[PDB]
């Protein structure tokens, strides 16, 4: 795309390892840091996709 | 490939788990691709005795 | 006493024990977009300079 093909997403942050041959579709927020993450998505919160 | 090993009984006499040997014969399977969380069952609640 | 944008102020860093876990509370971090490398896992990489 001339601007960018924003149709593909890749997961970056996961809790732990991954077994062979499974899928992990989960539209969540990464509960990092001490403060309870509430979909803030700012610092200490991360959108895994 | 859901395992469904099963077998019918010829000579059950109505008592809890009679002693003996009898194997099981698979019928069919199905791929799933998910992981394990819990289990639950339910019978036909429209009639029970 | 930070410098200007056209003549920015540099810094050299060499053999040192680095822990990127002390700056998070020191500044508000309105913007915390680092490079594409995993921002969460930064305490497991070794470099020469
Ligand atoms: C494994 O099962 C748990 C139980 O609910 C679930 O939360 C988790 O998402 C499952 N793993 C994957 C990779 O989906």
């Amino acid at each position: 795309k001339v601007s960018g093909n924003y149709n593909y997403l890749y997961r970056l942050f996961r809790k732990s390892k991954l077994k062979p041959f499974e899928r992990d579709i989960s539209t969540e927020i990464y509960q990092a840091g001490n403060k309870p993450c509430n979909g803030v998505a700012g610092f200490n919160c991360y959108f895994p996709l | 490939y859901f395992k469904i090993y099963s077998k019918h009984t010829p000579v059950n006499l109505g008592r809890d788990l009679p002693q003996g040997f009898s194997a099981l014969e698979p019928l069919v399977d199905l791929p799933i691709g998910i992981n394990i969380t819990r289990f639950q069952t339910l019978l036909a609640l429209h009639r029970s005795y | 006493r930070f410098a200007s944008v056209y003549a920015w102020n540099r810094k050299r860093i060499s053999n040192c024990v680095a822990d990127y876990s002390v700056l998070y509370n020191f500044a508000p971090f309105f913007a915390f977009k680092c490079y594409g490398v995993s921002p969460t896992k930064l305490n497991d990489l070794c470099f020469t300079n």
